[PDB]
RNA sequence: AAAUG
RNA sequence: CGCGGGGUGGAGCAGCCUGGUAGCUCGUCGGGCUCAUAACCCGAAGGUCGUCGGUUCAAAUCCGGCCCCCGCAACCA
RNA sequence: CGCGGGGUGGAGCAGCCUGGUAGCUCGUCGGGCUCAUAACCCGAAGGUCGUCGGUUCAAAUCCGGCCCCCGCAACCA
RNA sequence: CGUCGUAGUCCGGAUUGGAGUCUGCAACUCGACUCCAUGAAGUCGGAAUCGCUAGUAAUCGUGGAUCAGAAUGCCACGGUG
RNA sequence: UGCCUGGCGGCCGUAGCGCGGUGGUCCCACCUGACCCCAUGCCGAACUCAGAAGUGAAACGCCGUAGCGCCGAUGGUAGUGUGGGGUCUCCCCAUGCGAGAGUAGGGAACUGCCAGGCAU
RNA sequence: CCUCCUAAAGAGUAACGGAGGAGCACGAAGGUUGGCUAAUCCUGGUCGGACAUCAGGAGGUUAGUGCAAUGGCAUAAGCCAGCUUGACUGCGAGCGUGACGGCGCGAGCAGGUGCGAAAGCAGGUCAUAGUGAUCCGGUGGUUCUGAAUGGAAGGGCCAUC
RNA sequence: CCGACUUACCAACCCGAUGCAAACUGCGAAUACCGGAGAAUGUUAUCACGGGAGACACACGGCGGGUGCUAACGUCCGUC
């Protein structure tokens, strides 16, 4: 109901993104837990991938489902996708507004040095 | 065919001019848009004027 | 006499009627009369033929018409010329491929019954049997 | 909710005839004196007497006695 | 009669079939609706026109839940 | 407030105790309650509407929303997209106190009042009720108004079943039959 | 102004 | 399109005719009067005075654009 | 057979003119007038708009079919 | 003397529900009257039409006959005028 | 490595419904609150943020189960290109192609990349 | 002139063959960003009824598309809201369709713009009707031309009626 | 006033079974058509450009049809 209505909201853009050909950020947010992966053009592999769950970037923060969190989320993809000399992508904000934490992330990625 | 054609010319001071449609008894307002002169180069405004 | 409550369209085409029928086998009654010949019953046609076969087993058991006078037929007016548009629907026929269970009959002796569809048959226009029901 | 468009929502004491003393949120504003109130209203007490059904014979032998 | 009108025939249909070779530009469908969808390499016109976009060979597939078909165009 | 606290306490132990349900997010819960005016004579002028939604308002601490033509009917003379009733959806602490004024204040208010509808809620929990006069409500002023008019009750609940729904509403000490 | 029984 | 003239209570016409100014013929109602419909009087409801801006103390009255109705000649591929 | 026009209470007419609205004259009914009737005066009622379908939210009204009427045209040898 | 202050009202009383009283063998159809409740229509009436010239019209009450009981009718009587 | 969970795909019903059961350490979901970021043509419902007391009730996931959906042969039938024939509105023969429907049956998906939890 | 069928599964294909529409509309009904999902039915609910408005379920696009028909449409092309003029100017590889006149689709390039955080999208509208060649004239721009020369008139070129 | 109820009545929706469709399609051929590769054969048979035309009344037969009466040496298309 709510999952199948942000998937509809969603999918219209990652099509258009799937028709460019373009590595896609795919930004995936739960009250909880905030995950970031970058999508290489075929849609099929990951490169790098982040997120509050993983064990290394939990232990530093407070909360995990917060936008400092979220700030701290988008670096570390970034710094990932730098060192794997993932410089362009396109940010897939997969149905959540451009907003709040998914904003915070985002702009931590480009401060990080992600091209978009 | 009520919907006149009007002129709209450009506030640059340059002769140019676009041509449209518009209905009158619904619309008696002037018609105002930012539209591109190419004599200028540059977007300014268009009011509506006569065909003449 | 049978005809189309509401149609989809007023005329149409003349079209073929070349194949094998569909409706082959005594479906609701215990007997019927299956077409053998290829031609097209008219509405009231078929009505001649239920009036004989109703008459005939006397108001006793059941007959079904599978066959339906779907297909309006045109004719154009007398004394009046080849040209301008089609002419006015007339009459409504079935259309009759071999093998048309036309009418079906049960709650009668075979004989009976038989007796029946032979005075139908003379009313129709195409050649036609008696047929039974068949477990499978 | 939105700052501007809706009324003004402000607590106030609905005083009643039991003494029944109510802190209530309300658009009123004043200070608001009740007549009835749940713990009040005659339901439970009334109902049963605001039928009366009765019956005929009962009325018949009082008056006469015979 | 009250009969006898039609319109002038808009010569639609696929223009280039599968594994026809086109240079880019080259109209692959004219169409009325999307009954073929523009897949790789395939761009869709103002009246649904499928045209290709790059050079190479019309690939035609049914792809997706709705199973619509979809032209790509390969790279020779 | 002081009803949902009581709910958090007693309302839902006491639907645990007669359901004997496994979950407490199983009980049944009032999600919205719902109040609307339908004015179909706002089409010969549009103050009386204004009238009705302000009226709205004043029983409800929210500004109403004004509804619709869904569709053009010619029966009541209507076009799609007229502006033809007023509603108020109370969720929260709001919708909380609005059914502690109801029940403990405006119902006894009620002309003539001998209870509540028992057989009147939709087969899957959500209770429905409708007031013939707005100032069974002490929030408009008798003297104030100029047109007399009502309002429907819409209380709407996470109940499954209507026996459920009406059991709940029971736990809130509810007028009924 | 005003026909008839 | 160019030019001229008009948009006046429900209708048409005066008041424009160089600002200081809502009358005419009916229409409607009510009253008096008649056998009365009427004739006739009295009394009243009914007009961003095409629309808007400007000059001015003061405009329907002057002018400018704009809208509509009419007339005018004019060519009209 | 073709092209038009029509069917609206008892009757004869309107409206249909760009869809939402039912009007006029006579008649009918109840009073009043006269000894009574007529005339006259007052007050009322009365219409699924030939019929059946269609489309707009909605049809007397627009479109189509069918029934009935009224015109016209139904020709050259 | 006080009150109501132009409202469908403290106007108006119809109608209905309940409780009664009396007359009478007997008050269902079908009496009058009382009490409590209820509170229609009606804001001076279209065409038309009636009475009255003085203690008259108008208005206010009172009595009698007929009568077990049962008058806004009838026949009378006075007041104001 | 094995099971479980999350994300992104491929695939597009042998994958979808239905009925029954099941899971909360983690995850996911509902959830708690909202002065603030932001939000409601009213409403913290949704969107959003700050959170983590509670529960898997709903949802979601998993396991089972032929009430459906779906897939589906072989054979036959229809049609039909070419040639030939007849009783020629339709047929038949030779030769090549060969359905649709139905039947036997299958069938409660399969699979790639990354991440986390618990195990060995 | 458009849609369907006739039309024989590429295109096309006739008849006084069978059916229907157009001679527009819209400064938003165009652009974009963000969000949303329909018809109908049942049950409950003041006035309120077969039919307004409010709930909830079933339902699953049977609805919608500014209008005919066909093909499309959830990524919605359907329905809201914010900000706006790309209903841009010059071009245009390459195609499609026409006997031709013509008509149509078009990625990309230059300039300049709007929406979006960004990727991106935007050269009118879901698409297909809504139209008229040439001549002759009318208006605006343009030093292109200018009958001895300077001007001008007239002509041309671009826009447009 | 809510109505109580039966009886050789017509009957929407839904379920099971039966057909029909040029303007129905949850299916779907044969042919045909478009494109590529290979072989033999064919007087280049193909395309382009230029000189000259004629023709634009067609007829029947076969197969697929519209119209007509599944009439016509009828009529109008498609195809050989
Ligand atoms: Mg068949
Ligand atoms: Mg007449
Ligand atoms: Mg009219
Ligand atoms: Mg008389
Ligand atoms: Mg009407
Ligand atoms: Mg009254
Ligand atoms: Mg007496
Ligand atoms: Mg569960
Ligand atoms: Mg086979
Ligand atoms: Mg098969
Ligand atoms: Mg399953
Ligand atoms: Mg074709
Ligand atoms: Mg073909
Ligand atoms: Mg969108
Ligand atoms: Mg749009
Ligand atoms: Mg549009
Ligand atoms: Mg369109
Ligand atoms: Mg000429
Ligand atoms: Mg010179
Ligand atoms: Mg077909
Ligand atoms: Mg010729
Ligand atoms: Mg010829
Ligand atoms: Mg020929
Ligand atoms: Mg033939
Ligand atoms: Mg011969
Ligand atoms: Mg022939
Ligand atoms: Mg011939
Ligand atoms: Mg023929
Ligand atoms: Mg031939
Ligand atoms: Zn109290």
């Amino acid at each position: 109901d709510k999952k199948s209505a942000r998937i509809r909201r969603a999918t219209r853009a990652r099509r258009k993104l799937q028709e460019l050909g373009a590595t896609r950020l795919v930004v995936h947010r739960t009250p909880r837990h905030i995950y970031a992966q970058v999508i290489a053009p075929n849609g099929s592999e990951v490169l790098v991938a982040a997120s509050t769950v993983e064990k290394a970037i939990a232990e530093q923060l407070k909360y995990t489902g917060n936008k400092d969190a979220a700030a701290a989320v988008g670096k570390a993809v970034a710094e990932r996708a730098l060192e794997k000399g993932i410089k362009d992508v396109s940010f897939d904000r997969s149905g959540f507004q451009y907003h709040g934490r998914v904003q915070a992330l985002a702009d931590a990625a480009r401060e990080a040095g992600l091209q978009f | 065919g009520i919907r006149e054609k009007i002129k709209l010319v450009s506030s640059a001071g340059t002769g140019h001019f676009y041509t449209t449609t518009k209905n009158k008894r619904t619309k008696p307002e002037k018609l105002e848009l930012k539209k591109f002169d190419p004599v200028v180069r540059q977007h300014v405004i268009y009011k509506e004027a006569k065909i003449k | 006499m049978l005809q189309p409550k509401r149609t989809k369209f007023r005329k149409m085409h003349k079209g073929r009627n070349r194949g094998l029928a569909q409706g082959t086998d005594v479906s609701f009654g215990s007997f019927g009369l299956k077409a053998v010949g290829r031609g097209r019953l008219t509405a009231r046609q078929i009505e001649a033929a239920r009036r004989a076969m109703t008459r005939a087993v006397k108001r006793q058991g059941k007959i079904w018409i599978r066959v339906f006078p779907d297909k309006p037929i045109t004719e154009k007016p007398l004394a009046v010329r080849m040209g301008k548009g089609k002419g006015n629907v007339e009459y409504w026929v079935a259309l009759i491929q071999p093998g048309k269970v036309l009418y079906e009959m049960d709650g009668v002796p075979e004989e009976l019954a038989r007796e029946a569809f032979k005075l139908a048959a003379a009313k129709l226009p195409i050649k036609t049997t008696f047929v039974t029901k068949t477990v499978m | 909710m939105k700052k501007d468009i809706h009324p003004k929502y402000e607590e106030i004491t609905a005083s009643c005839s039991c003494g029944n003393v109510m802190k209530i949120r309300s658009t009123v504003g004043h200070d608001l004196n009740l007549d009835v109130c749940s713990k009040c209203h005659p339901f439970f007490t009334g109902k049963q007497r605001d039928v009366a059904t009765g019956g005929r014979v009962d009325r018949f032998n009082k008056r006469f006695n015979i | 009669t009250r009969n006898g009108r039609d319109s002038e025939a808009k010569r639609l249909g696929v223009k280039r079939f599968g594994g026809e070779s086109v240079l880019a530009g080259s109209i692959i469908v004219r169409q009325r609706g999307t009954k073929f969808h523009a897949g790789a390499n395939v761009g869709c016109g103002r009246d649904h026109t499928l045209f290709a976009k790059a050079d190479g060979k019309v690939k035609f597939e049914v792809k997706g839940p709705k199973n619509r078909k979809f032209i790509s165009i390969e790279a020779e | 407030a002081k009803l949902h606290d009581y709910y958090k306490d007693e309302v839902v132990k006491k639907l645990m105790t007669e359901f004997n349900y496994n979950s407490v997010m199983q009980v049944p819960r009032v999600e919205k309650i719902t109040l609307n005016m339908g004015v179909g004579e706002a089409i010969a002028d549009k103050k009386l509407l204004d009238n009705a939604a302000a009226d709205l308002a004043a029983i409800s601490g929210q500004k109403p929303l004004i509804t619709k033509a869904r569709k053009s009917v010619a029966g009541f003379k209507i076009r799609q997209g007229y502006p033809i009733g007023c509603k108020v959806t109370l969720r929260g602490e709001r919708m909380w106190e609005f059914f502690e004024r109801l029940i403990t204040i405006a119902v006894p208010r009620i002309r003539d009042f001998r209870g509540l509808s028992a057989k009147s809620f939709d087969g899957r929990g959500n209770y429905s009720m409708g007031v013939r006069e707005q100032i069974i409500f002490p929030e408009i002023d008798y003297d104030k108004v100029d047109r007399v008019r009502g309002l429907d009750i819409t209380i709407t609940t996470t109940a499954k079943s209507d026996e459920e729904g009406r059991a709940l509403l029971a736990a809130f000490d509810f007028p009924f039959r």
